[PDB]
């Protein structure tokens, strides 16, 4: 099997800057017939892959002029003139000259964008889930940048750190921001004893914390 | 064929 | 273009047959190749078949573990995997590279454990918490096996102001969430619903997010 190795592993770019992805094969990809069977594919997460360039430099229909395929023999390069919001995802170099076809490890591309503060939203457990024995208090932290952030859950003043389940979404392809969900799963008995529930979020955009809460009593 | 953009079947 | 079968919780030791069906075109003129993607690693080429004469080739790692066949009649290609184990729990795609046709993917979980359907809970906001002229609502889909789940707002009508968070596994059961921010005017006037389809257990669930009252 022929090894395809690409660099870098990740790549940050300010919307507008160029970018380059390199790929190196353990063997030449020039077939005896004069053809180099190498391609570059893109994949934005949880979607079917898409081919950008094939045969090293030919571009597929409906692929912007800014995607250039270069290289020969064992070294090939993928170049993006100006990087845009929609370019976020993973890129791979794929060889089909030797059998079996092998794909490189892929390269994830991220975008450096201006900083943003998350718009917070807290949610009390649906009664529908209450009458089943449990209680999920969810908090949504949306459209913010950079990725790094943290969330504390405070019940009646005291901080809790278990039951918590967090999820981050990939960098949005429209505004390059993020979002994150944080839910605190507890029993209904535990839930009904306590009144005040809080969701504290601290983000680079401010040292002072974004505080969203609700008092299970008046609603 | 042509049925692919990669190397054809032998 | 290319429709593929749904997710399948099949048990260890078993076999499985995946179908890929072409519509807009005729699969004779193309080579149908299948690629594996263990959603951690990259793509792994499995093999390919020339449906016109059912002529195929398989990667060394798949000889004897994969079988490719085609049905020129119903415009369908198959990839039958045998002796499934934990190494096969992946997402397989069928593809016709010539003109770049892909199928949405078929998730496959090899596990002994049984299928569980998710419980969908609407998330409507506390006492009119009003952040401006917008309203943010959610849908908590939890307790299901296996992946994936397919969530949409109003069968897809709500194509913006949506955030569908990756599912996190916990105690051998997944959990997922989604949000939707809209203008203060629409909801509650115009109703909102999140459809959750757990194809692994032929389950479709629509939840009308209604304004809470005495609770």
């Amino acid at each position: 099997d022929v090894v395809m190795t690409q660099t870098p592993l990740s790549l940050s770019v300010t919307i507008g800057q160029p970018a380059s992805i390199s790929c190196k094969s353990s063997q030449s990809l020039l077939d005896s017939d004069g053809k180099t069977y190498l391609i570059w594919v893109f994949q934005r997460p949880g979607q079917s892959p898409k081919r950008l360039i094939f045969l090293v430099s030919k571009r597929d229909s409906g692929v912007p002029d800014r995607f250039t395929g270069s290289g020969s023999g064992t070294d090939f390069t993928l170049k993006i003139s100006r990087v845009e919001a929609e370019d976020v995802g993973v890129y791979y170099c794929w060889q089909g000259t030797h059998f079996p076809h092998t794909v490189g490890g892929g390269t994830k591309l991220e975008i450096a964008r201006a900083d943003a503060a998350p718009t917070v939203s807290i949610f009390p457990p649906s009664s529908e889930q209450l009458t089943s024995g449990g209680a999920s208090v969810v908090c949504f932290l949306n459209n913010f940048y950079p990725k790094d952030i943290n969330v504390k859950w405070k019940i009646d003043g005291s901080e809790r750190q278990n039951g918590v389940l967090n999820s981050w979404t990939d960098q949005d392809s429209k505004d390059s921001t993020y979002s994150m969900s944080s839910t605190l799963t507890l029993t209904k008995d535990e839930y009904e004893r306590h009144n005040s529930y809080t969701c504290e979020a601290t983000h680079k955009t401010s040292t002072s914390p974004i505080v969203k809460s609700f008092n299970r009593n008046e609603c | 064929a042509p049925k692919t953009n990669m190397k054809h079947m032998a | 273009k290319l429709q593929q079968s749904g997710a399948e919780l099949v048990r260890s030791g078993a076999s499985v047959k995946l179908s890929c069906t072409a519509s807009g075109f005729n699969i004779k003129d193309y080579y149908i190749q299948w690629v594996k993607q263990r959603p951690e690693q990259g793509l792994e080429w499995i093999g390919w078949i020339d449906p016109e004469n059912g002529n195929s080739e398989y990667a060394p790692r798949f000889q004897g573990k994969a079988t490719m066949t085609a049905d020129t009649l119903s415009n369908t290609a198959y990839l039958q995997l045998s002796s499934l184990t934990s190494e096969d729990t992946a997402v397989y795609y069928c593809n016709a590279d010539l003109h770049d046709y892909w199928g949405q993917g078929t998730t496959l979980t090899v596990s002994s454990a049984k299928t569980t359907a998710p419980s969908v809970y609407p998330l409507a906001p506390v006492c009119g918490d009003t952040t401006g002229s917008s309203v943010t609502l959610g849908c908590l889909v939890k307790g299901y096996f296996p992946e994936p789940v397919t969530l949409t707002w109003n069968s897809g009508s709500l194509s913006s102001g949506v955030h569908t968070f990756p599912a996190v596994l916990q105690s051998d059961l997944y959990t997922l969430s989604s949000s939707v921010t809209v203008t203060s005017s629409t909801w509650p006037s115009q109703s909102i619903t999140c459809n959750v389809a757990h194809p692994a257990s032929s389950t479709k669930v629509d939840k009308k997010i209604e304004p809470r009252v005495t609770s």
